[PDB]
C-alpha cells in the first residue's frame, strides 16, 4: 500500500477500553479524613463523558487501600487484547505520589505498576491514562494579575 | 554512524512507556474542589472532552483544560490562608504517539 | 449557574502556569548518555526539532522524541546491572496554549 | 476583525527569546562526581538547533551551584518584554528535583522560581521551557520485547 507513518495510536480496536473510576467520598473515622463533598458530581460527569467516547465505564465508591489494589490487580489481569486503551480516574484525598483509600494511603506507583509494559502484555504499546484529582502537597498558588 | 546503544536486533520498549498522567495540580500544591459543583479539574476535563474529543489530539485537549482551570477558577474561603488561590493542572506524558479518541 | 470560585472581576493566572519541563527520563529513573555521541534525550530532541520545528506543535514534537528514545536506544555495559536498559523521556506540561516555533 | 481564538502562544515578538544552556562536564574532585563525557556534543547540538529557531543562545560551562543560581537570577531580572519565550537547558548529574553544580546540588525549584509569573513579569503569560538531561533516581528499565 501507500506510505504508512504510525504517528498516532491505533484506536480502532473493537473496544475503546475500560475507564475505571475510583470515587472516594467517605473515609473511615479512624483516619480523620473529611468527606469529599461534590465528588459524586465529578464521578457522574466522568461516567457520562467517557460513555460518549465509547469506553466501558466501571465505577467504584469508597474503596479501602486493600480494595483499590485488588481492583487494579484484577483489572490488569483481564485480557485487553481487543481494547484500544486503558483509563483510570482516581478521585480522593492525596499527597505527592499517594492516593488515599478509605482506611489509608496507596502509592500511585503500586497502582500503575500493574499496567507496566511487561506486566500487562495485552496493553503493551497501548496508551494507559491515569487521571488524578488529589492534592500533591501543601503549597498554595497566590496567582498573578494579568 | 554506529554505536553500542542503538539499532538492537531484538526490539524492546521501556516498561514505563505509553503512560500519561493527567494531574489536577502542579507538583507540591493543593488541589481545589467545589463542594457543590465538583473539582475544578474534573469539571474542566469533562467540558473540554465533550467539546473537543472528536476534533483535537489528547495533549491539545489537556492544554485547553490547563487554560480553563488556570484562568476561570479562584478559591473562596472564610480562612484568609486558603482564599483567592489559583491552580494549574499538570500533564505528565510518557506517551510515544499522538492520541485521538476518534478514527 | 453561579458560584464562589469562578468569573473573578480581577483576572489572575497561577504563578506556576506556562511552564514546561522536558525531562530526559521517567521519575525515579537513571538517564543515559553515550560517552561519544551525547545523551539519548538531547540527541533525539535536537533531531526532532531540526526535522519538525517548522511543522508540528511542541507537544507533538516532544512525543516524537519520546518514541525515538524509547524505541531506538538500549544501554550497553560491561556491568550486567546496567546493561540492556531502556529509557522513556517525560513531558511535564503546565502550558496553557499550543506552542509553535514558527508563525 | 474576524473571529480570534488565541489557542496558541504569541510567538511573533521581535525576539524568540533566550536559550540558556548550562553544560556541566567537569566536577570538583571534592564532590566525587565523574566527568560527563559526551556532554559537549549535546551542548553544541543544542546551540545549533536553537540558533536555527532564532533563539539567543548563551552557553555556560562547569558552573558551581552558586554560579547557577546567580546566572538564573540575573537572567530572570532582564527585560524580556520583546521576547516571545524563555528556554533553559540543564546538562549535568542529578537526582529527583535536583541538578548538580560543579561543587554541589541546586534544587530545580530554586532555579524555576525566578521565572514564576509573579517574579518575572516580562515573561508572565509566555512559555518558559526547561529541558533537563539528568538522573531522577536509581531505577533501571529492563524494557519489554515488542
Amino acid at each position: 500500500s501507500g506510505i504508512s507513518l504510525d504517528n498516532s495510536y491505533k484506536m480502532d480496536y473493537p473496544e475503546m477500553g475500560l475507564c475505571i473510576i475510583i470515587n472516594n467520598k467517605n473515609f473511615h473515622k479512624s483516619t480523620g479524613m473529611t468527606s469529599r463533598s461534590g465528588t459524586d458530581v465529578d464521578a457522574a460527569n466522568l461516567r457520562e463523558t467517557f460513555r460518549n467516547l465509547k469506553y466501558e465505564v466501571r465505577n467504584k465508591n469508597d474503596l479501602t487501600r486493600e480494595e483499590i489494589v485488588e481492583l487494579m490487580r484484577d483489572v490488569s489481569k483481564e485480557d485487553h487484547s481487543k481494547r484500544s486503551s486503558f483509563v483510570c480516574v482516581l478521585l480522593s484525598h492525596g499527597e505527592e505520589g499517594i492516593i488515599f483509600g478509605t482506611n489509608g494511603p496507596v502509592d500511585l506507583k503500586k497502582i500503575t505498576n500493574f499496567f507496566r509494559g511487561d506486566r500487562c502484555r495485552s496493553l503493551t504499546g497501548k496508551p494507559k491514562l491515569f487521571i488524578i484529582q488529589a492534592c500533591r502537597g501543601t503549597e498554595l498558588d497566590c496567582g498573578i494579575e494579568t | 554512524a554506529s554505536g553500542v546503544d542503538d539499532d538492537m536486533a531484538c526490539h524492546k520498549i521501556p516498561v514505563e512507556a505509553d503512560f500519561l498522567y493527567a494531574y489536577s495540580t502542579a507538583p507540591g500544591y493543593y488541589s481545589w474542589r467545589n463542594s457543590k459543583d465538583g473539582s475544578w479539574f474534573i469539571q474542566s476535563l469533562c467540558a473540554m472532552l465533550k467539546q473537543y474529543a472528536d476534533k483535537l489530539e489528547f495533549m491539545h485537549i489537556l492544554t485547553r483544560v490547563n487554560r480553563k482551570v488556570a484562568t476561570e477558577f479562584e478559591s473562596f474561603s472564610f480562612d484568609a490562608t486558603f482564599h483567592a488561590k489559583k491552580q494549574i493542572p499538570c500533564i505528565v506524558s510518557m506517551l510515544t504517539k499522538e492520541l485521538y479518541f476518534y478514527h
